[PDB]
RNA sequence: CUAUCAACUUUCGACGGCUGGGUAUUGGCCAGCCGUGGUGACAACGGGUAAGGGUUAGGGCUCGGAGAAGG
RNA sequence: UAAAUACUGAUACAGGGCUCUUUCGGGUCUUGUAAUUGGAAUGAGUACAAUUUAAAUCCCUUAACGAGGAACAAUUGGAGG
């Protein structure tokens, strides 16, 4: 349906993606997540089932940044999407922190080995960066902009 | 040849030593209630690392088990076994915890000298003399005319003779080897006959918990008096 | 070239010096553990020969390296007591 | 009693949680994380290798047929960091859990009113 | 309600989870086989005479002084000119130091390579108890290390990429813990000169670092409001979220952010908070063990022939004042004593309780030092010298100038 | 599981007891002598062939007859 | 299951590009080009080693090469001029 192609478009261009299996599987676990709400809001308030699982829901949610801090409700986490989640890619928080030019720039970037997450290098893109670890996004130490070499067409000029 | 998990409970292995686990040779101690000398060496106290590392310890002169060398490497040391290392200087003694596994202990020479041991049968044998049978099937012959089934003995182990014993008391304090409340330091409070088999005891902790254990699972340790060290 | 050695155990029966070795190699390629038995000299006062070196993965990102060292008092208690496989390695 | 556990470490219990460097829990390039279930076991296969000392084969052919045929029969699934468990079993121990816990001044004011003869009428 | 039941069905649990003189442990016994295979505390609060404490308020040709470091014969300041200056103190049997050294930031060298040492100006020093390296960061992306004695520059680790901030020693150790301004701690190996290990997990700009003999350290990052304790070996960290919270009750601020820290022992620190926060923190609890507020009391309030241009100046309106937060913070290790100081002209002192879950006050010190208090440093004749650096304005920024104070060391000691 | 299975065993003794033989030992296990049994509508017997136990939050884990071309 | 087959500028020149209900009619305002040039980034592959291991391999480390289309050569279907 040209609704679903128009959708799916606008997510595949608004964030750099690369087909309509990522939106899919992006899509998929949503459908996961909000599954579980409904079926949490089908108990009724102060069951201790909706208790705890609830606030383990909200607190995963809120840990790995999607949901807000601010709102913390079974009905915003019915309200969730998957412009959040593509939001929380790390691909789109390379391009948004300004370590690159463009989207497509920053999936560049991460696939030939420049920013690191914390310690170690990330090699892909759709890495689901937390909320703590969204701080430590930066370029590697082996990486030119960086440090260490200045790189390979450097190297191929400055002989 | 028996597997990891058919290996029985109380003397521990991790996920490392593969799925297979060696079986104890026949000896003193039964089956089930054993601790092999390579378990006790290389997985228990990790003096060792392979088997071909146990061997070359046990081929050589350097395991006393009991203040005798035993060489084979799969040798049963179930219970109360002095085990005396000279290039280290140590004696270990095998006991329980309260959980139901083994455990060793740390001794020098003073009280590694003794071994307190439970009568199993007092008979006459062959030559119209009394004899003595304990756990560890060491017979004593010509033994104190008292000392009758399910009392404990102080023998000597440098002669093997009697040095003491403790009576099958209501009011003595005994451990718990076997049954389903295993490995339980408490007294003796209550005996009860059952002529007919399997008779019992009931018997309290330190600390009020009272249970029935058999009088085949029950082994005495001491009045008081812990002649042995338990670990503090 | 950083070396540390961490759970040094003793073994007297088995005679032979136990250590576990954390090497460390920043910006070096790795470490040629006949040479690290060459180091593994004049850091515990022995032989060069009396010391055989296993384990040693490399951590990930370099850096950091863990093997596991022996010391034996003599290379003939060595050569009784250790393995075909690393007396090969080793090249006795 | 899964989700209870984490309830009292995190907002009961009044002991501060080790959190890794932020960077140590990623498995390959990125390609997982490791959740703290996860991570908790690969201390306890490296914490074995100081012991003795002696090598490990990483996994083998027996051992991966097994645990990644447990994802096979399993509603978890690991989105971040952390883990999301489905909703069946293992919240009905919640509420079974639940269950076996919770198993002379008078006078003198009307005798003070009855005393005045009245303070007026209807304004 | 929902928290409270919450709580509750817990609360429950544990009592449920909780529901021995001959008791024994296998794998317990079997963990103390394998060990054996294998820093005093004192209490000075009362020892000392306060009130009686002899003072030299001196100041020299600087721009602004930034900090002091302690090797026992010496002093070592960093003023804003770009000066690092390694000083002699005094004994009793003249009362200012002679300068026998400095060395200076050369910005035209900045182009020109092989060149070990700073670009621009420094902003903290610290010194190795040996007494034979001393290490010194500052903004220009850069920390240095050298010898104590010629003081010529022998390494210039370029490893952080924004600014040094803070730096520490561990004690008796030639380990390095450097946090910086890129929300990392980078921690060196100065006896090979080496760097060994980074360290992630800070939300903002760390402002300080502590350590102790142990491979441990605590640092807190600015307006995160988190101290975090650093396992240094194992690669983990321990978060403390401050969070913190007849006068006017505007007046009274929230902990914005979480300035300066020094660890007190193995178990226990302190952090200083520019709220005016002082916050006991242990290690064994999740919150605060003890706080106290307002350290240093509220700021004056604005004087209204500046605050309104008019010919009338009426009190009617001007906004309430905010508490003067704690700018330099120390501690002698293993030992109770809080030193404390913030732009109010004075150095506060404070202590533990006897229980030591509490702190206290024991008063003023100078019983002015004006100024802003940027670093404070304690040594021990055997009677104790402690060194007090304030300048103009605070280290890091030009935020708040005072034509008030003077850029001064002012070194003062308690001998009883 | 079944009464479209009510009689079954004595049809290789079916139930005893005595005596021996043989077995590592007890035993109708086998041989001599005699006695009258034994089971069954509370489900024997016959028929159908589709041949679990323990470890307990859970899943997992563990254990489980005939032939060597034919007598 | 994860994701390569490219990222980013400047200049020159053209004046049209796109859309629709309603169509010899309405709507909207920056879009192109097989144009000319410039930057960097590099993993597939090649690969000295060391390491892993019974001996090898993989993994982790890793010096040196390794991108301009006419290539280090994206496919499967459908509709139309």
């Amino acid at each position: 349906e040209a609704a679903r192609l128009d959708s799916e478009l606008k997510l595949v261009g608004e964030y750099g993606l690369r087909n309509k299996r990522e939106v899919w599987r992006v899509l998929l676990t949503l459908s996961k997540i909000r599954r579980a709400a409904r079926i949490l809001l089908t108990l009724d308030e102060k069951d201790p089932k909706r208790l705890f699982e609830g606030n383990a829901l909200i607190r995963r949610l809120v840990r790995i940044g999607v949901l807000d801090e601010s709102r913390m409700k079974l009905d915003y986490v019915l309200a969730l999407k998957a412009e959040d989640f593509l939001e929380r890619r790390l691909q789109t928080l390379v391009y948004k922190l300004g370590l690159a030019k463009s989207i497509h720039h920053a999936r560049v970037l991460i696939r030939q080995r420049h920013i690191r997450v914390g310690k170690q290098i990330v090699n892909v893109p759709s890495f689901m960066v937390r909320l703590d670890s969204q701080k430590h996004i930066d370029f590697a130490l082996t990486s030119p902009f960086g440090g260490g070499r200045p790189g390979r067409v450097r190297r191929k000029k400055a002989k | 040849h028996q597997k990891r998990l058919s290996a029985p409970s109380h003397w521990l292995l991790d996920k490392l030593s593969g799925a297979y686990a060696p079986r104890p040779s026949t000896g003193p101690h039964k089956l089930r209630d054993c601790m092999p000398l390579i378990v006790f060496v290389r997985n228990r106290l990790k003096y060792a690392l392979n088997y071909r590392e146990t061997k070359a310890i046990m081929m050589q002169r350097l395991v006393k088990v009991d203040g005798k060398v035993r060489t084979d490497i799969t040798y049963p040391a179930g219970f109360m076994d002095v085990i005396t290392i000279e290039k280290t200087g140590e004696n270990f003694r095998l006991i329980y915890d309260t959980k139901g596994r083994f455990t060793v202990h740390r001794i020098t020479d003073e009280e590694a000298k003794y071994k307190l041991g439970k009568v199993k049968r007092v008979q006459l044998g062959r030559g119209g003399v009394p004899f003595l049978v304990t756990h560890d099937a060491r017979t004593i012959r010509y033994p104190d005319p008292l000392i009758k089934v399910n009392d404990t003995v102080k023998i000597d182990l440098e002669t093997g003779k009697i040095t003491d014993f403790i009576k099958f008391d209501t009011g003595a304090l005994a451990m718990i080897t076997g049954g389903r409340n295993m490995g339980r330091v408490g007294v003796i409070t209550h005996r009860e006959r059952h002529d007919g088999g399997f008779g019992i005891v009931h018997l309290k902790d330190a600390l009020d918990n009272t249970f029935a254990t058999r009088e085949s699972n029950v082994f005495v340790i001491g009045s008081e008096k812990p002649w042995i060290s338990l670990p503090k | 070239v950083t070396l540390r050695t961490r759970k040094f155990i003793r073994n007297p029966l088995l005679s032979r010096k136990q250590m576990v070795v954390d090497i460390l190699h920043p910006g070096r390629p790795n470490i040629s553990k006949d040479e690290l038995r060459e180091k593994l000299a004049t850091m515990y006062k022995a032989q060069k020969d009396q010391v055989s070196v296993f384990g040693l993965r490399t951590q990930y990102g370099g850096g950091k390296t863990t093997g596991f060292a022996l010391i034996y008092d003599s290379p003939e208690a060595l050569k009784k007591f250790e393995p075909r496989y690393r007396l090969v390695r080793a090249g006795l | 009693s899964a989700t209870l556990d984490e309830f009292i470490a995190d907002e009961v219990s009044t002991a501060p949680i080790a959190e890794p460097s932020i960077g140590t829990n990623i498995v390959k390039r990125g390609r997982g994380l490791k959740t703290a279930a996860e991570r908790r076991m690969e201390e306890e296969r490296r914490e074995y290798e100081e012991t003795n000392f002696v090598r490990l084969p990483k996994e083998s052919k027996k051992e991966r047929a097994k645990r990644a045929r447990m994802e096979g029969r399993s509603g978890r699934m690991n989105f971040g960091g952390e883990e999301f468990r489905e909703l069946g079993e293992g919240a009905e121990r919640i509420s079974r859990l639940t269950k076996a816990k919770s198993s002379g001044e008078r006078y003198q004011k009307r005798l003070k009113v009855l005393e005045s003869g009245r303070g007026t009428r209807g304004k | 309600t929902a928290a409270e039941k919450r709580l509750r069905l817990a609360q429950r649990y544990l009592e449920k989870t909780r529901k021995d003189e001959y008791a024994f442990d296998a794998e317990e016994i079997d963990r103390d086989l394998l060990a054996e295979r294998l820093k005093v505390y004192r209490r000075l609060a009362s020892e000392l005479a306060f009130d009686k404490a002899t003072y030299t308020q001196f100041r020299w040709n600087s721009g602004t002084v930034t900090s002091v470091a302690v090797c026992p014969p010496y002093a070592y300041t960093t003023t804003k000119d770009g000066y690092l200056t390694k000083w002699k103190l005094q004994d009793l049997p003249k009362k200012r130091p002679e300068r026998i050294c400095f060395a200076k930031a050369d910005a035209r060298k900045a182009n020109d390579k092989t060149y070990q040492g700073h670009l621009k100006a420094p902003l903290v020093v610290k010194a190795s108890q040996d007494g034979k390296f001393v290490v010194t960061g500052g903004a220009d992306k850069r920390l240095v290390v050298y010898n104590a004695a010629d003081l010529k520059p022998i390494k210039a680790f370029t490893q952080h990429r924004d600014a040094v901030t803070g730096l520490a020693f561990r004690r008796g150790t030639n380990q390095l813990y450097s946090c910086s301004k890129d929300r990392t701690v980078k921690v060196w190996s100065l006896d090979e000169l080496a760097y060994v290990e980074t360290l992630f997990g800070h939300q903002d700009e760390i402002l300080d670092i502590d350590a102790l003999g142990q491979e441990r350290c605590v640092s807190v990052g600015a307006r995160d409001r988190t101290a975090r304790y650093w396992k240094v070996p194992e690669e983990s960290q321990l978060v403390f979220r401050g969070g913190g919270e007849g006068m006017d009750p505007a007046s009274a601020a929230h902990e914005g952010s979480m300035d300066r820290v020094a660890m007190i022992d193995d178990d226990m620190f302190v952090t200083g908070s520019d709220n005016g926060d002082l916050a006991l923190w242990s290690i064994q609890r999740k919150k605060p063990l003890h706080v106290i507020a307002r350290a240093h009391g509220l700021e004056p309030p604005i004087k209204l022939e500046d605050y309104s241009a008019d010919e009338i100046p009426d009190p009617s309106i001007i906004p309430a004042p905010q508490p003067r937060g704690i700018t330099a913070l120390r501690t002698l290790p293993y030992s109770d004593l809080i030193f404390s100081g913030s732009w109010d002209g004075c150095i506060r002192v404070w202590r533990l309780s006897e229980d030591k879950r509490k702190l206290e006050a024991v008063g003023i010190l100078g019983v002015l030092v004006r100024g802003i208090v940027n670093d404070i440093a304690l040594f021990e004749r055997g009677g104790l010298c402690v060194v007090v650096v304030t300048g103009k304005e605070m280290r890091f920024g030009r935020w708040k100038y005072m034509k008030e104070g003077r850029c001064g060391a002012v070194i003062f000691e308690v001998p009883k």
